[PDB]
RNA sequence: UUUUUUUU
RNA sequence: AGUCUUAAACACACCGCUCGUCACGUAACA
RNA sequence: UUUUU
RNA sequence: GCGAGAAGGGAAGUGUGUUUCAAAG
RNA sequence: UAAUACAGGGUUGAACUGUGGGUUAGUUUCAAUGCCCAAGGCAGAGCACUGGAUUGGAUACCCAGGGAACUGUGCUCCCAUUAAUAAGAAUC
RNA sequence: UCUUUGCCUGGAGGUUCGUACAGUUGUAGGUAAAAGGUAUGUUAGAGACU
RNA sequence: AGAGGCUUGAUAGUACUACCGUAAGUACAUAAUAUACAGUCCCAGCAGUAGCGGUUAAACUAUAGAAGAGUCGAGUAUUAUCCAUACAUACCAGGCGUAAAAAGCGUUCAUCCAU
RNA sequence: AGAUCAUCGAAUAUAACGG
RNA sequence: GGUACGAAGUCGAAACAAGGUAGUUGAUGGUGAACCAGUGGCUGAACAAAAA
RNA sequence: UUUUUU
RNA sequence: UUUUUUUUUUU
């Protein structure tokens, strides 16, 4: 009836998905992982001691696109390695026998088990900066919170139609920090609403 | 308390579909194949009746009182085609009456 | 006053922040320094895009500070076109011009940024004829070509031409 | 007032083709709104009455369900940010009656002006 | 509004309203407007055309295509095998054939028991409601009666697929305005949910919900009745609550008027003209619509060069550069080995050593 | 007394604006003008119900003042009202007459 | 609809319109909204339930403190109260006896002794944990129910290295007629720790 | 305060009661795992080794595993890739239209501009598998810049270099100029992967599928045992929880030989 | 490869 | 005697259903 | 309360 | 010399209160 | 409920009028039968009342006599309360 | 579809111009089914006929 | 069972703010039951509108009736209180045939309604 | 200084000034 | 005097269906208990019931 | 105290 | 449930 051939269409969105019967279907799905855990443990050692060695000429975010990791990813990396060898070095306890929560050893033993099966990755593969993509996030991307509408209404007309209206930013109070002292902490209330400045 | 919704649940209005659209959603569906017949019908729809038989009016019939005068002036006109059937006295398409008016 | 927290099978899986972020403006934003910004997709992250990082960027940085009606607008029309290509001396895309005349309309192409700044003519290259024609949008020439007042001259009627069909009064 | 009500039982037939209508001042403005959502085929002034066309699709009307919410006994008013919050994630028609004539819902919110709300078309809880 | 005393003596605009004096557009008036120009063109009427050639050229064209002998001269003179079970089924016994057993679902509502009474004692027969429809687009509710609860629950089940009707359901999952439905004392509010938020009714209908086809919705009982027995009125509830319903095909095709979703753009209104513009077009005559069109002068596009695509197999991944780091070239090399593996890598182990 | 919420509907706002005058003034009908110097206007305010959401009218008979009497029986007049008390019933000053009845 | 709004007196036909009264706490209503009163008993006698409940239950009218006199029943078995005696009320209706809609409380009230035989209820017959009772839920000592399947696997691996508890390794596990140790260190470690932590 | 619960307590599987049934006595069962879809991604060993010498040769792989840890480097996807690419390309394909008609096709089916990641399909500098040979697009080249180079690049990269094989080809791109051509031998090869396409074909591994009564029952159990997100919340204290499991560690062995030791017993002394 | 599966 | 039509407050279905005066006992408006 | 088997 | 009912429910129905404005001893 | 006198309502024709209205208390007429009072009588009927029937154990059923009640400008509306169970407007 | 008047909230019950005028469903001892009805059966000194 | 109060005849969907099939206390140890049985027998009793108790019913008493089958937990449970969960306290959101509800028929005052 | 619904107890209504 | 509940005895056959020779109601009269006689109104009324 | 086991 | 932090959408 219609001819669209895209991939952004009603019909086309969320893709491979169960609209029937199947939806009580049961089905696997892969268990996710993070992605400072998969790179090899060898790497990360290298990555730590650069870091370690010289922040000026080795940044955070140079040293992130050679081997191709995210700036949040990278800074992961060096702040769990530090604890793990200062327990080492100075002769506290063996990571083995280290308390932690119950979140943290299944992960443990999932990494174990990802590379068991398959191997380590020897250099990550993610993009530093995000790109503006049509992806399904959760059940609010779909939905219009300012004028609270999912169906748009508008008049066809080839003449140039007026606009609609833009909306305002929200004013809401935030805090800054002025002086700072060992033994007091001075703080400054911003109040967005006030006319006069002074 | 019973039926008394003159606008509103009384008056059904549900969508009228024909062979073509039951059959193309079930196809799509997967509950049925697609017949041999089903491309068919599919470059030559079926003309739709619902909307023909609004435009079905009533009129007024003036053979009623238009055929009373001609009788009074010349009532010599049921003699003729009597014994045939369709006529009464107490008339067909072909009968002087009929014809003058 | 609430703690929340799963009670069910999956206690332990990714839990990713979402954070909504409809149209910030309905009206159609042009290209800062050539670069879109304009929205392309609803669905956005908590985490910012490269994309929307140059207009927030660029916001902060603009500082606070800074007879008959007919006959009319005509006749005001001929006096700003007229007096605004006089102060050169003392848009559409689609026009041509040939190797050896090259510094008559470099000259034009540098001078219509003063008085026309929303001016957007573009450059095309043709075998070397002595030809200096300007077309239009539709495809109507506006400007037809055949001691440095014949030079002035000729860039003079280029850009009284181009802004008479352009300018709105 | 009292005969801009007595349009949605005229209005609200199936099996009819065309139906009149009081004549009034008030009433032929509502038509000319419906008519650009392309609710209404057609109508004509026939002096003491109004003859109005019904639209059909596949056997049944396009209007399915009216509402009417303003009556001759009171008069419901809703401030700008309020007629949001009433119409959200629906598809129907509201007549709001603003001071520079009648408009729909649609545009109302846009100017941002207080309208009235005088009838539903289309809506459904 | 407000006819107060102080209204009635304030809004009088004049002492006397003389309505018959007012111009209001009649049909008389209209009337003896046009014939007031003919000078001493009056109202004329038209009869309909009677034509005989319009069916008799044409009705001896139909009958070339049954003139045959074999198509003229007549007239004018139980098991469906089921290959993951493997048993035997009845097929027909009053069932369309056509349709497809193994795609539908039935939900048992209630088994109600009635009373008989007869010349010697009394006389009990079971009854069940059951509603089968697929999940999808198909919905559906029967009624009947057995001897036996075992039986009535097969009877019932019949005429639901017998009366199996079409909903008027969304391609995208989500409902236009709520609908709300009644039959006596009954009100069945359904509530719609976010797309990606699943479904939420009560445990014991949850079943039903499914097999209605409808997603992202919130179906609540409020009083089914108040008064004896709560199944039968019920039953009607269904039938008068989801005819309501319109999609966005049904409004746009008769609102003519933007009726788009808010994550596609322009799904259904979108035609373009691939008959005008893709047309076709042969080396033979190219040359003569040459000189007679409007000659290229323009620059508005800049990726125009595209031809028939032909499959071919590319690896951009697996490409050595002369910018790449010496770490990436080497961690490439080992995984582009592993991939082409199709001894090892192309297998399935079971134990870890080669046992 | 009205809700914190109850201030900002239309419903309550239209029905204050109608009452709501210059110097807050009204609008009423004078019944009596038999003792000299004085005339009773009778006007006509609003409230609004947040129950059932309708508007009722109640009629607020008082005492005026007039200074040349040209106001008579039958006629809506302006009223206005004085920071003291003056005479047993005078309460309201004069401003102009609206309308006036014959004789 | 919106009939019933017409007038200019809305504001005082509508809200004059009550629906009904108020089912819930319709019999007790003699408490003067107290949770509890306390009255004394004038008169006792055995009421007969009506049909077709059969039997006898008895039953004593009891006179509030706030001067009213109203039947109330005693359940559970036995009888201790007799004329004149204070009994504490409470809510609390009855379907055999008619017309009675107030209970007793056992043990708060004046003159009243606990139940006779009672386990299962002890709050409701406000009836105290006996000695007896208590001693029993400490006994917790029946682990030791070995069976054929642990005989065999204890000769197979388990009888090698084996430490048992006095003196000795090497034990004789294999005779039929003796009987498998028990676990020095599992067996018995809920009630070995509860016992050596109260000797002190 | 809120105590014990007032209501039906159904359980969280959604099973009935009776006896010949899984559940006996009305309760919640919350502890009870065994009943809810879980997935198995690890692997599980043997009872007893036969093997002398120790050795880890009893371990096994999960049929859940497989498609737990997925790798997107398996042969077969490329190739129906590359035969869905020409299928989604085929609207600019046989767009007989001007420029701005086909890119504006394009442009829908990829999105790409300043500051994106294109795919790189549809430029001018760009190698594609045309079905038939033809001369690359030189009509976005300069005019003035190429006419003064031919003369000065010589006869070497004039006739030799490119224009001999220039005119080989019947066929061309964006009609045909002789004039204007690019003397210098640049090899515009290679080409980049999709982005929305690639994902999609990745993806289709994770949803692969290996007296009756006419209608098939549709029970509520089914419902819940895959979905989880219909099943009631845990209420209990996390302390409890835990307590229940340790108990169950010597009471759950002793019901097991309580049983087996009447019915044993019973056969050695009367059987 | 750590008193890991394993549990006051 | 076997059917048809109509009525019915019964359907353990006319051995059905149901009402009133008087006699004894327990109580609230006294 | 006690505490590297 | 300065401060002190800092422990007040006895009065009132169109009142006590609320709201809109105003106040250079 | 034939004749005659007084004065209403409905249908149609002409003239005039040029928004005159729907509902209705602190309101006002009429209103079967029975009862008080009053006027009354000489016909046809009958409650109470000893006037000829009951029973298979109790009765007013079936005859006859029989002093209340049956025409009011009044006092006066208790009822199964006088032409359906809505006083109005719009869709044929 | 719209304007206005009037009326009801399961069934059910009350001490043993002045003897005038006005006015009235409601503060219980008690109860869990009163009741409209489509169809079947049965009864009928109630009508008809093999 | 680091530890006590309730239920143990049917009936009740057992709560909702992040996540919304994108995952293990996943496997061995480690599997069972209470509509088995005991006492009284229109009597003693229990209970929630409907009810059970005669010849023995998971409905009354009893858990050395078996390391109680379940829900809470250092509290649990009964009564009582209010705008008492859509018994819609009825604009949203109930009626005026037979069922609880339209004044015997009519002209007028005020208010509301109307073109 | 202006404006600013009254409700319960069943109910019982015309009162005060000058010839 | 009258009314509620429980048990249950004697004296009678009023309602159901035309047997009590139709039966509820407004106002009176009368009778050990069903209630009965007369007038008005209603059906919540049974049987019977036209050619020249 | 035993069994299993990158 | 963050070694050198009093910061951290930790999960």
């Amino acid at each position: 009836q219609n001819r669209f051939p895209v991939l952004n269409t009603a019909e086309n969105f969320r893709y491979w998905k169960d609209r029937g019967l199947d939806r009580l279907l049961p089905r696997v799905f892969p268990l996710k992982l993070p992605a400072h855990r998969r790179v090899d443990p060898l790497l990360r050692e290298y990555i730590f001691f650069l870091h370690s060695m010289d922040p000026a000429r080795f940044s955070i975010r140079k040293l992130g696109e050679r081997y191709g990791l995210k700036e949040r990813t990278v800074e992961l990396i060096c702040r769990e390695f530090s604890v793990a060898e200062f327990l080492r070095r100075t002769e506290l306890a063996t990571p083995y026998t280290r308390r932690v929560s119950r979140e943290k050893a299944v992960l443990r033993m999932k990494e174990a088990l990802f590379s068991l099966k398959l191997g380590y990755d020897q250099l990550g593969d993610e993009d530093l900066d995000e790109q503006e993509e049509h992806e399904f996030r959760g059940f609010r991307s779909t939905q219009d919170w300012i004028q609270r509408q999912n169906i748009e209404v508008e008049m066809m007309s080839a003449f140039p139609l007026p606009a609609k209206r833009n909306p305002l930013p929200k004013r809401v109070d935030v805090d800054v920090t002025v002086h700072n002292t060992p033994k007091l902490k001075v703080m400054n209330w911003i109040d967005p609403n006030d006319k006069v400045v002074f | 308390k019973g039926a008394v919704h003159y606008t509103g649940t009384n008056f059904r209005r549900v969508q009228r579909l024909d062979i073509v659209d039951r059959m193309r959603a079930l196809v799509a569906q997967g509950l049925v194949d697609a017949p041999l017949w089903l491309s068919a019908a599919e470059r030559a729809p079926p003309m739709e009746l619902s909307n023909l038989k609004l435009m079905d009016r009533k009129v007024h019939n003036k053979y009623l009182s238009l055929t009373q005068a001609v009788l009074k002036k010349y009532p010599n006109m049921r003699f003729q085609d009597c014994y045939v059937d369709g006529n009464d006295w107490s008339y067909r398409a072909d009968h002087p009456v009929m014809q003058f008016v | 006053a609430h703690n929340p927290l799963p009670r069910r099978y999956p206690l332990y899986k990714h839990r990713t922040l979402f954070l909504p972020l409809s149209l910030p403006s309905y009206s159609p934003q042009p290209a800062i320094s050539g670069v879109a910004v304009a929205p392309l997709t609803i669905t956005t992250n908590a985490a910012q895009l490269p994309r929307t990082l140059l207009l927030q960027s660029a916001v902060r940085q603009l500082r606070p500070l800074s007879s008959s009606w007919l006959a009319s607008l005509a006749t005001s029309l001929q006096d700003d076109a007229a007096q605004l290509a006089g102060q050169c001396f003392p848009g559409t895309f689609l026009a041509v011009y040939s190797s050896d005349e090259f510094p008559a309309i470099c000259v034009v192409r540098e001078a219509l940024g003063r008085v026309a700044p929303g001016v957007r003519l573009a450059l095309r290259q043709e075998a070397g004829e002595g030809l200096l024609k300007i077309f239009r949008d539709d495809g109507m020439a506006v400007f037809v070509k055949d001691t440095a007042l014949a030079k002035r001259e000729a860039g003079r009627a280029a850009v009284q031409s181009i802004l008479l069909a352009c300018g709105v009064a | 007032m009292q005969r801009a009500c007595e349009m949605v039982v005229s209005l609200l037939r199936v099996d009819a083709l065309s139906q009149r209508c009081p004549f009034h001042v008030l009433n032929v403005q509502i038509l000319d709104l419906l008519q650009r959502e392309g609710l209404i085929r057609g109508f004509k002034v026939d002096g003491t009455k109004i003859d109005i066309l019904l639209k059909h699709y596949k056997g049944a009307p396009v209007i399915r369900n009216i509402r009417v919410v303003s009556k001759p006994s009171r008069d419901i008013w809703l401030t700008p940010h309020e007629l949001k919050f009433r119409t959200r994630f629906n598809t129907g028609l509201w007549i709001m009656q603003t001071s520079c004539g009648v408009i729909s819902h649609r545009d109302c919110l846009r100017m941002g002006i207080g309208g009235k709300m005088l009838m539903a078309i289309n809506n459904g809880y | 509004l407000h006819n107060s005393h102080q209204a009635r003596v304030l809004r009088r605009r004049h002492v006397y309203r003389d309505k018959h004096l007012d111009h209001v557009p009649t049909e008389r008036a209209r009337q003896l407007a046009e014939q007031r120009s003919a000078f001493e063109p009056h109202l004329r009427v038209k009869l309909e055309k009677e034509k005989f050639l319009r069916d008799c050229m044409r009705e001896q064209e139909n009958l070339a295509a049954l003139f045959t002998e074999t198509e003229k001269e007549t007239l004018l003179g139980q098991t469906v095998y089921d290959a993951e079970k493997g048993m035997f089924v009845r097929e027909r016994e009053g069932v369309d054939p056509l349709i497809k057993l193994h795609e539908l679902r039935q939900t048992l509502l209630s088994v109600s028991r009635m009373m008989s009474m007869n010349k010697q004692g009394r006389v009990y027969y079971f009854r069940a409601i059951v509603a089968v429809g697929n999940g999808r687009g198909l919905f559906g509710i029967g009624i009947a009666f057995g001897p036996s609860p075992k039986e009535a629950r097969s009877n019932a089940a019949l005429a639901a697929i017998q009366n199996l009707d079409h909903i008027d359901f969304d391609v995208g999952r989500t409902l236009t305005t709520p609908v709300h439905g009644s039959e006596y004392s009954a009100h069945v509010k359904i509530v719609p949910r976010p797309l990606g938020k699943g479904l939420k009714s009560n445990l014991r209908y949850l079943p039903l919900l499914y097999l209605m086809g409808i997603d992202n919705c919130r179906v609540s009982f409020y009083g089914p009745s108040a008064s004896a027995r709560w199944f039968t009125r019920a039953k009607a509830l269904k039938r008068a609550l989801e005819q309501l319903q319109s999609r966005r095909t049904l409004a746009n095709a008769t609102g003519q008027k933007y009726d788009l979703l808010v994550a596609p753009g322009e799904h259904w209104m979108h035609w373009p003209d691939r008959w005008f513009r893709p047309i076709s077009t042969e080396y033979a005559r190219m040359l003569e619509r040459i000189k007679k069109k409007r000659p290229p002068s323009y620059r508005r596009g800049f990726r125009a060069a595209i031809d028939e695509v032909i499959p071919e197999e590319i690896r951009p991944e697996f490409t050595p550069y002369t910018w790449k780091s010496p770490l990436q070239k080497w961690a490439e090399e080992l995984k582009r080995k592993r991939l082409t593996s199709h001894n090892v890598y192309e297998t399935e182990v079971f134990l870890h050593p080669p046992a | 007394h009205y809700k914190t919420w109850q201030r900002n509907t239309a419903g309550y706002l239209r029905t204050f604006m109608r009452n709501k005058l210059p110097n807050n003034e009204m609008i009423g009908y004078v019944i009596n003008d038999k003792h000299p110097k004085s005339i009773r206007v009778a006007c006509d305010r609003f409230m609004y119900v947040m129950r059932y959401k309708k508007t009722f009218r109640y009629t607020k008979k008082v005492w005026a003042h007039d200074e040349e009497s040209e106001a008579r029986l039958g006629d809506v007049v302006r009223i206005q009202p004085l920071g003291y008390r003056i005479g047993p019933w005078k309460n309201y000053v004069l401003v102009r007459v609206l309308h006036k009845e014959p004789r | 609809s919106t009939r019933s709004i017409s007038g200019r007196l809305f504001y005082k036909r509508r809200p004059l319109q009550v629906p009904k009264l108020k089912p819930p706490n319709i019999r007790s209503k003699w408490l003067e909204g107290a949770p509890q009163k306390k009255g004394i008993c004038v008169k006792v006698r055995v009421q007969t339930p009506r049909k077709p409940n059969s039997g006898l239950r008895k039953v004593a009218r009891v006179r509030l403190s706030t001067g009213r006199t109203v039947l109330v029943y005693i359940p559970g078995i036995g009888h201790n109260l007799n004329v004149h005696s204070v009994v504490l009320v409470r809510g609390g209706r009855c379907k055999d006896v008619p017309g009675c809609n107030y209970k007793a409380v056992r043990g708060v009230a004046d003159l009243l002794p606990v139940k006779n035989r009672e386990r299962k209820r002890s709050k409701y017959g406000v009836k105290l944990s006996s000695e007896k009772k208590e001693w029993r839920l400490q006994r917790w000592n029946n682990k030791h129910l070995t069976i054929e399947k642990d005989r065999e696997l204890f000769n197979q691996f388990r009888w090698m290295t084996w430490r048992n508890e006095e003196g000795e390794m090497r034990t004789s596990p294999l005779a039929d007629d003796e009987e498998v140790p028990r676990h020095t260190q599992l067996f018995n470690r809920w009630y070995r720790l509860k016992m050596q932590r109260e000797g002190k | 305060p809120r105590g014990s619960h007032r209501g039906g307590v159904f359980p969280v599987s959604g099973l009935t009661w009776g006896m010949n049934r899984p559940y006996l006595k009305r309760g919640l069962y919350q502890h009870r795992r065994d009943h809810i879809f879980t997935p198995r991604w690890g692997t599980r060993t043997a009872n007893f080794n036969p093997s002398a010498l120790p050795d880890g040769s009893t371990r096994r792989w999960e049929n859940d595993a497989f498609k737990a840890w997925p790798l997107y480097g398996l042969p077969h996807h490329v190739k129906l890739y590359a035969v869905n690419e020409a299928r989604y390309l085929v609207p600019a394909a046989r767009c007989t239209a001007g420029p701005e008609i086909t890119q504006y096709i394009l442009n829908q089916l990829d999105p790409g501009g300043a500051g994106r990641n294109c795919s790189g399909i549809g430029r001018p500098d760009v190698r594609l598998p045309l079905a038939k040979p033809a001369a690359p697009s030189t009509t976005h080249l300069p005019r003035h810049l190429v006419q003064i180079a031919r003369h000065v690049m010589g006869e070497a990269g004039e006739k030799v270099r490119r224009k001999a094989l220039s005119f080989a080809s019947t066929l061309s791109d964006q009609g045909f100029s002789p004039d204007v051509f690019d003397p210098f031998g640049t090899p515009l090869s290679e080409r980049s992967r999709i982005k929305r396409l690639y994902n999609l074909v990745c993806e289709a591994d994770s949803w692969r599928v290996k007296k009756a009564a006419l209608v098939r029952d549709l029970p509520l159990a089914e419902i819940l045992y895959s979905r989880h997100t219909h099943r009631l919340q845990s209420r209990r204290h996390p302390f409890w929880i835990d307590m229940g499991y340790k108990k169950r560690i010597v009471r759950i062995p002793y019901l097991y030989r309580r049983r087996v030791a009447k019915e044993e017993a019973q056969e050695r002394e009367f059987g």
